[PDB]
RNA sequence: AAGCUCGUAUCAGUUUUAUG
RNA sequence: GGAAUACUGCCAGCUGGGACUGAGGACUGCGACGUAAGUCAAGGAUGCUGGCAUAAUGGUUAUAUGCCGCCCGUCUUGAAACACGGACCAAGGAGUCUAACGUCUAUGCGAGUGUUUGGGUGUAAAACCCAUACGCGUAAUUGAACGUAGGUUGGGGCCUCGCAAGAGGUGCACAAUCGACCGAUCCUGGAUGGAUUUGGUAAGAGCAUAGCUGUUGGGACCCGAAAG
RNA sequence: GAAAUUGUUGAAAGGAAGGGCAUUUGAUCAGACAUGGUGUUUUGUGCCCUCUGCUCCUUGUGGGUAGGGGAUCUCGCAU
């Protein structure tokens, strides 16, 4: 089992021991999915596009749910109504980052969203298609 | 002015006090359960005891009325009988050291319990060669649960010195102090199975006074060391503990 | 952090064993049928 | 401080460096298969392996009980002020006499101990 | 070597019963 | 008739002698002694004594003593063996570079990406910017929104119920099933209605650079042969 | 100015030598300018008591530096 970022990003590495410490001690299996996370290298880590978070946020509920990505966030120009919500993600891009703030929502970093939810309650992560 | 303390440190405080607060009352909660514990564990002992003594006068009273009355006595076959790998892992055949490895003799001078049951009397046959077992008695068990009797917490070896350790991981069957196990052992329980894979391999030396007969490998039954040894199985296990 | 032998050094044994004050009571082993 | 067991105190030397001149004392892992000394044939000189490692709580301790630090001028000597017990100044040897008997002065001011006092040094 | 799920009912150079 | 003794086994019975071991490093715990204070052999040696600065001890090497050890590397082969080279020493000596095609890892951007063929600039082969084109991908069995650009069943995860076991609600990727347009089988007669499987949309996931690593051609890990 | 190699002095050992485990003997090398620490008793000093000043910031639970008066003095040092 993977137990260690092989990203030389010192940033990452800080997100790593954050969540390792909100994982043992807190129990909750939220922070030790996403710990698990961080460590897939950037092949299994496929960006995860606006256009998918929207639909999912069709969830019954997802209104008040943030969505989690652990992955980059990218922009797509076939939708134009992404629903007001707020994104938590390592990286957002420019087009994408303009999306969901243009349509009121927000963009938090990973410590932001885990200061906010500790316990991971009401989020919703989201992992970018491989086929 | 007074210099005030920091907020944060105010707050780390106050967090230690009320954890304080209720880990002192868990001390004293968790020392009477103790209390409790060593009375109801005293209790259970002297019960076995008593059984024990009852069985074996009864056994006694049976055999000597038997005699009396002109008739024969059949004695109840063990079962329950010990035993231990005598020879190495080099040549070892391909199917009796596969019997071996799942009765857990992965190593010389090395044994464990094993029910006495219709289908593991063959697997015993089949490794006849190979290990020596027997009927153990009480005095030999409850040696070895003392001494070299070993708990295994979940995935490895910790060695049995404590009644809490067995209550923490037998406790769910009743189990909760080193009588207990030795009382389930001895006697077949439902929860057998469950107390003889909890305690790890018995890990014996060589017998101090040795083996007796100048070759090991040759049925007990003709000057030999394996095969069916049941009453000085007892004997060769204190030896060799 | 060393493991303490039973059926010797009578301190731990009486840990494991309550009963073991009871036993030595009268030795529990002498008996008489 | 724990006793220092030396494991392995004679030094390992290559196979056949006696024998012939062009092999070197450094020892060298033999690659032939062949080899007795790779198989540890009975009477062969010992192997180094992973057995022979001393412990952690002795390690690098020269037989006073203090470590041993190279130390080049004053400035490196007085990071040992709060270290003497468990460390010692070492003067290196391209240290020129004109300094040694400097940082000498301030090793004896701190109460460092120095494992090769004296060096170049005459009275 | 790396990704998914599952630590579960997944198996066994082991044995016995039933289908000859 | 009755003692015993002989033999097997038990003692959580008692009592010595001999050898090695002293590991952890302020208290957290299981236990015993005692009405209590306190003590203890109870999760690892405590105290005393004896030798010492012309020290005590330890270290390097020659021989000697009890025992062991066929001469080094290579290839034959299933083996041991033959054999191939080795008089000795200082220096020299060998999977290195390049072009294409890949996996993995890292970085930057991201449906965009690649400044450096060049132009501007310059403390000048240094350092810093990009107007126009260009390679890649961004969609094709003509064209894919009617719907999570899909119902159902599982599915990391989240929420309510609950002290737990567990119940209910909601579900990313992924897997099974069945789904929508639009074309070929193969009918039907240039269509029409569709037989039963068909390959896309499904929902972008890609572009640039750094590292190990694989294949091919270049001298290709190094030395060497009849020839033209 | 090192080896292969060669001659002398010394030690050792003698149809071979070479290496490993443990040790005696012979030869020989290291083996603290460590000379302390504690409480008490005289005396002289200062950064020590008191009076009078100057100077840096900011402003602060400070720093630096002067001139008059003594051994209430162990606050440190030296005896």
């Amino acid at each position: 089992h993977r137990t260690a970022p092989k990203s030389d990003n010192v940033y990452l590495k800080l997100l790593v021991k954050l969540y390792t410490f909100l994982a043992r001690r807190t129990d909750a299996p939220f922070n030790k999915v996403v710990l698990k996370a961080l460590f897939l290298s950037k092949i299994n880590r496929p960006p995860v596009s606006v256009s998918r978070i929207a639909r999912a946020l069709k969830q019954e509920g997802a209104a008040n749910k943030t969505v989690v990505v652990v992955g980059t966030v990218t922009d797509d120009a076939r939708i134009f109504e992404f629903p007001k919500t707020t994104v938590a993600a390592l990286r957002f891009t420019a087009g994408a980052r303009a999306k969901i703030v243009k349509a009121g929502g927000e963009c938090i970093t990973l410590d932001q969203l885990a200061v906010r939810a500790p316990k991971g309650q009401n989020t919703l992560i989201l992992r970018g298609p491989r086929n | 002015e007074k210099i005030l303390t920091p907020e944060s440190q105010l707050k780390k405080s106050k967090a230690q006090q009320k954890t304080a607060e209720q880990v002192a009352a868990e001390r004293a909660a968790r020392k009477a359960a103790n209390k409790e514990k060593r009375a109801i564990i005293l209790e259970r002992n002297a019960a076995y005891q008593k059984e024990y003594e009852t069985a074996e006068r009864n056994i006694i009273q049976a055999k000597r009325d038997a005699k009396a009355a002109g008739s024969y006595y059949v004695e109840a076959q063990h079962k329950l009988v010990f035993v231990v790998r005598i020879k190495g892992i080099n040549k070892i055949p391909p199917k009796p050291r596969k019997v071996l490895q799942l009765l857990r003799l992965t190593r010389i001078n090395s044994g464990t319990f094993v029910k006495v049951t219709k289908a593991t009397l063959e697997l015993l046959k089949l490794i006849e060669p190979y290990v020596a077992y027997g009927y153990p008695s009480y005095s030999t068990i409850r040696q070895l649960v003392y001494k070299r009797g070993f708990g295994k917490i979940n995935k490895q070896r910790v060695p049995l010195s404590d009644n809490a350790i067995i209550e923490a991981n037998l406790g769910k069957y009743g189990i909760l102090s080193i009588d207990d196990l030795i009382h389930e052992i001895i006697t077949v329980g439902p929860h057998f199975k469950q107390a003889n894979n909890f305690l790890w391999p018995f890990k014996l030396s060589n017998p101090s006074g040795g083996w007796g007969v100048p070759r090991k490998f040759k049925h007990f039954i003709q000057g030999g060391s394996f095969g069916n040894r049941e009453e000085f199985i007892n004997k060769l296990v204190k030896s060799m503990n | 952090v060393l493991k303490k032998n039973p059926l010797k050094n009578k301190q731990v044994l009486l840990r494991l064993n309550p009963y073991a004050k009871v036993f030595a009571a009268e030795k529990l082993g002498s008996k008489k049928a | 401080h724990p006793k220092i067991v030396k494991k392995h105190t004679k030094k390992f030397k290559r196979h056949h460096s006696d024998r012939y001149h062009r092999v070197a004392e450094n020892w060298r892992k033999q690659k032939g298969i062949d080899s007795v000394v790779r198989r540890r044939f009975r009477g062969n000189i010992s192997q180094p392996k992973i057995g022979y490692g001393s412990n952690k709580k002795t390690k690098f301790l020269s037989p006073s009980g203090h470590k041993t630090f190279l130390v080049a001028n004053v400035k490196d000597l007085e990071t040992l002020t709060m270290h003497t017990k468990t460390y010692a100044a070492e003067i290196a040897h391209n240290i020129s006499a004109k300094n040694r008997v400097v940082i000498l002065a301030r090793a004896k001011a701190l109460g460092i101990k120095v494992t090769n006092p004296k060096g170049r040094l005459a009275l």
